[PDB]
């Protein structure tokens, strides 16, 4: 649950804790993130509010 | 090494054994963890209530950030469902997130069976016939559920 990321289930570090990439609050791993928005089939977006990546 | 893809799916896997799965069943086939069986109730707002549908899904090696394969087993007469089983669900494509779990696509096939859309048909002939001819649409589903699904 908690000091979990929801999509690969890795232990939160302290650096991706402290990690907001979208303003609705929902935290991935640093990881996760640069997969989404890198990936060509990839939309690049937050998996909650699909507000694009800045 | 370790797949992040074969992670997530034992994560939810956990999550649908401590909570209870009221009007649905779901669970890997065999050892394989991307080839599941799931199982649905038709709902009782819908003309499938009182026929249990089987479906096959396969996860992808790149889950969750791609929709898992899911079709549909038991012959089903839905205007977004076509005779090999596969569903026009928009969550399923184009509108996919790393965060829909197998428990919401599940329930959203549900809450698709209770509301097609007919505006963005898989079978057009259905379709037409939902539009058009509400009550014939309605009593064929029926016979297709006490025949196939029950
Ligand atoms: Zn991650
Ligand atoms: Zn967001």
């Amino acid at each position: 649950m908690e000091d979990y990321c929801p999509l690969c289930i890795e232990p939160m570090d302290i650096t991706d804790k402290n990690f907001f990439p979208c303003p609705c609050g929902y935290q991935i791993c640093q990881f996760c993130y640069n997969n989404i928005r890198q990936n060509p089939e990839l939309n690049g977006r937050c998996p909650a509010c699909r507000r694009k990546y800045d | 090494t370790g797949m992040s893809s074969s992670k997530r799916i034992a994560k939810e896997l956990s999550d649908l054994e401590r909570d209870p799965p009221t009007s649905c069943s779901a669970g890997p086939v065999g050892d394989d963890l991307y080839h599941w069986q799931a199982s649905i109730m038709g709902p009782a707002d819908s003309p499938y209530a009182g026929g249990v549908f089987f479906l096959s899904i396969h996860f992808p090696t790149d889950y969750p950030f791609k929709p898992p394969k899911i079709s549909f087993t038991t012959k089903i007469y839905h205007p977004n469902i076509n005779a090999n089983g596969n569903i026009c669900l928009d969550i399923l494509k184009d509108q996919w997130s790393p965060a829909l779990t197998l428990s919401k696509v599940l329930l959203s096939i549900c809450s698709l069976l209770t509301d097609a859309n007919p505006d963005d048909p898989l079978v057009p002939e259905i379709a037409h016939i939902y539009k058009t001819d509400r009550p014939k649409y309605e009593a064929t589903a029926r016979e297709w559920t006490k025949k196939y699904a029950v």
